[PDB]
RNA sequence: GAAGUGGCAAAUACCAUGCUUCCAGGAAAAGCUUCUAAGGCUAUAAACGAAUCGUACCCUAAACCGA
RNA sequence: GUGUCGUAAGGCAUGCUGGAGGUAUCACAAGAGCGAAUGCUGACGUGAGUAACGAUAAUGCGAGUGAAAAGCUCGCACGCCGGAAGAUCAAGGGUUCCAGUCCAACGUUAAUCGGGGCUGGGUGAGUCGACCCCUAAGGCGAGGCCGAAAGGCGUAGUCG
RNA sequence: CCACUGUCGUUGAAAAGCCAGGGGAUGACUUGUGGAUAGGGGUGAAAGGCUAAUCAAACUCGGUGAUAGCUGGUUCUCCC
RNA sequence: GCUUCGGGGAGGCGGCAAUAUCCUGUGAUCCGGAGAUUUCUGAAUGGGGAAACCCACUUACCAUAAGGUAGGUAUCUUGUACAAGAAGCGAACGAGGGGAAGUGAAACAUCUCAGUACCCUUAGGAAAAGACAUCAAAUGAGAUUCCCCAAGUAGCGGCGAGCGAACGGGGAGAAGCCGAUUAAUGCUAAUGUAGAAGAACAGCGUGGGAAAGCUGACCGUAGUAGGUGAUAGUCCUGUAUUCGAAACAUUAGCGUUAACAUAUUAAGUAGGGCGGGACACGAGAAAUCCUGUCUGAAGAUGGGGGGACCAUCCUCCAAGGCUAAAUACUCCUGACUGACCGAUAGUGAACCAGUACCGUGAGGGAAAGGCGAAAAGAACCCCUGUGAGGGGAG
């Protein structure tokens, strides 16, 4: 439907990899739902940034790090991020 | 020299895992006994 | 709960016994009344925030039982009671005299 | 707030919920890119979406 | 299991008693046999795992009387 | 802003699931090709697609089994 | 701590410390008295600043940074491995990977360094692997057989 | 892959190793992965060997606070 | 965390644990009733599986691309390929199917331990048993269960170690029936789950601080509660006392509905042989009960029992089914209590404990409380490496 595509993109990634990729290949890096396929991401980007056409989507699951605090051992959420290529 | 443990994940989950416990009457008694003690780790 | 924010009270126990002030904040069993029970705080300066620091004199919480409502007429410490008004309004009432105001 | 949502038709509650979901994405992007000063819109937007979906269940059941 | 369908006979437990009065756990098994009982009311042989006491009950009550009580009891 | 082709040697890798031998006589099932039983297929192309999970790093080791 | 009293177990008084409780008398009840049990737990001694600092492949010097450099970075030189002590994996592990920053603890020394702390980043597949289709050994196994009960076995199958 | 001899090591670098030699090395070989056999049972080219650093009867829990004509210990004071 | 119905009336967005944006008399936070939402695993139930994963099929709708939304699809049992149930988990107590050994006997085998531990099946608030084919032997009594006696008696017993009644008396509770069943629904009544009001003290001295001291008051159907800067009936929360329910459980009474049940006097039965078991009773002179095996009546002119057995007498009618209470227990909910502990104690666990840690696993299993009344938790300066640590200041 069109009420599940609003929850596919969790937020853009701001890093040296994401900033270097944009300037050279114009590929947006996003943090996506833990259940979003490559098709859902493709259908979420083009609906929600009108005027762009996605060539490909490269997804990956990256695991959260164990960051201990105080007396406890705790881990960060795992998350999924996608590289999406837009038509030049 | 070769020591006693020599881990293997498929072998561990297949002789001590959750589904291995639940497939016998006495394995379910093991799980019930871990739960009555309140253990945070039921099965390996 | 019998003492709210803003009402004038008199402290009846502690180092400020006999002084007056208006209630600034009420916690579960502690009360903070402006003017009295002031403490000297050595505030460590920080640049991330706008607060400067220094040796600051601020009013501290004291136990809610050490203060009493100040009677507006007799100018003396009285207790507080409630009156079930037939019109359908519940108001705090001075224990001694018995008038609606505070 | 709930007062001016209880007398809305089912057609316009579903239609209104859609903007609130789309608005949720805009807050999420703006918050991550540092363009969300007042960080309390996200909470009320989430509650509003919860309120809309509560009403939708009611008007679809009764 | 090793039980009689018509009589409820199943193994009994007991003691092996020797001359020095030593006791060891034993079991007493029913005299269970497989017999094909002719049933005139159905023109068919029904084969039952029955005890020899059960055979005497069919001899006295008839297979039809026993067969309905077996069906009423359950397993048929 | 340069070159980038000749000789020789040469694997346990490839030809080779080959070949020759011997007895101790050498997985299975499916994919695949064909036949029909009850009752769509083959070529030609054009467009579009191929999901999900892993992927860092050690691994004759300071990261595994040995406190 | 001190003084004093009693045959003793022990009592009383009081200086200092302490900061919120204690208990006469007489009865009553005991988790009622510790030096030993190679007793139990914790703390701390002696040995003793002694043995040792984990392959005898090996280090020297110049700069840098730094509170501080034999050990870190860079440089020149020297030495060691090179069917490995070099590379790719599987298993196993799970962030140890990279950068910045810090040096308390950890590192058998020092440490500015680190697989240590902290904060960020990093793993992109129709073709590699898994998943998927198929089956081996071996499991489970509608019905079925057997067995006091629990259960044991087993066909079609279904997993592996 | 083994383990015949010696030195070393014996609060070890190591709860069985190192070093110098030594044996088999196309076979009754070695090895990876998965599976099977379970305690008076298993498995054993047989040493009572091995069965998770445990083996003339594993380990854990329970009967159980087994029993112990044995050993150790048994705590304030005074009077007869 | 959403909605609604109630309560409440000024603060609030759970804790470590603060900060920021804010919310709140248009009644927030908070408390109680109901509802909605409720990812995945797990009986797990669409198939599979190394739990939190992989792979599906099918119906309807939508979209046109590689999908979405809402369902359905396990197995077994009972009814006409269709409906209703069950499954699994979780304290103890009950009933039932199996059933040790250590130990004691100063050895050990009968015996004891003990029908215990354990394993297994299964129920209910209890279960079981229960109305005489029972005792008794008195002048007879009158179901079952539980307690005190009888009584450590009578007995049993390598007559050893030990085991160990009954009759009857005193109590608790009482009930006898042929449906004393189960599940819904609606009225009536009473609870329960939030709550509200709730008296009465001043002065002086000491003191950091008064509740303690001195003097004098007041309330009391409220005086030995917990706090508050030291010990408070009159400062706070409370206490005695009087009371609220929109909503939803719960208990009881009446009525209705639908599921099941509704024997008609009892033959493979009583009795007997053989082998065992239970009876306090170990074959003993062994009655009585149970039954693996083999048999097998009489059937009211009859049959069972009265501890071998016979006669007489007394008593009672098996082979159909039920039945409340007094009794057993605690995962729990409330109120209250303690010559119970107070951090090596008391739970293993006062603390982020069944944790860390150990183990392949079953499993084993710790340590660890206290500033101060209030953080007022030490601004600033000095030595040091912008470190640790300290000295001043406060």
């Amino acid at each position: 439907n069109n009420a599940r595509l609003y929850q596919v993109l969790r937020g853009p990634v701001f890093s040296e990899k994401s900033q270097m990729l944009g300037d050279s290949l114009g590929v947006q890096v996003f943090k996506i739902d833990s259940k979003a396929t490559k098709l859902e991401v493709k259908k979420a980007v083009e609906l929600m940034f009108e005027g762009v056409e996605v060539l490909k989507v490269n997804t990956l699951n990256v695991k959260g790090k164990t960051k201990r605090f105080g007396k406890n051992i705790g881990r960060r959420n795992d998350y999924k991020k996608a590289y999406v290529t837009l038509k030049a | 020299m070769k020591r006693t443990f020599q881990p293997s994940v498929i072998k561990r989950k297949r002789t001590h895992g959750f589904r291995a416990r639940m497939a016998t009457k006495k394995g379910r008694q093991v799980l019930a006994r871990r739960r009555a003690k309140g253990r945070h780790r039921l099965t390996v | 709960s019998k003492l709210r924010k803003g009402d004038t009270v008199i402290v009846i126990a502690g180092k400020d016994k006999g002084k007056q002030g208006t209630v600034q904040a009420v916690k579960n069993d502690r009360i903070k009344v402006e003017g009295i029970n002031i403490v000297t705080k050595h505030q460590k300066p920080n640049q991330a925030t706008g607060v400067e620091g220094g040796i600051l004199k601020q009013e501290a919480f004291l136990h809610i039982s050490n203060v009493a409502i100040l009677n507006a007429q007799t100018q003396k410490a009285d207790r507080i009671t409630y009156q079930f008004g037939e019109d359908g309004k519940k108001q705090r009432v001075y224990r001694s005299n018995g008038e609606v105001v505070a | 707030k709930i007062s001016e949502l209880r007398d809305k038709s089912l057609e316009e509650l579903t239609q209104l919920l859609d903007e609130k979901q789309l608005d949720a994405f805009r807050i999420r992007m703006a918050k991550a890119t540092g363009q969300l000063g007042n960080t309390h819109e996200v909470r009320v937007n989430r509650r509003a979406i919860a309120q809309l979906q509560t009403l939708i269940n009611e008007k679809q059941r009764g | 299991s090793r039980v009689c369908q018509v009589t409820g006979k199943r193994p009994m437990v007991g003691n092996n008693v020797s001359h020095a009065n030593n006791k060891t756990r034993r079991r007493f098994l029913p005299n269970l046999h497989h017999h094909r009982f002719w049933v005139e009311s159905e023109n068919r042989f029904v084969r039952l795992r029955i005890s020899t006491k059960g055979m005497r009950i069919i001899d006295k009550l008839g297979i039809d009387k026993v067969l309905v009580d077996l069906r009423a009891q359950g397993q048929k």
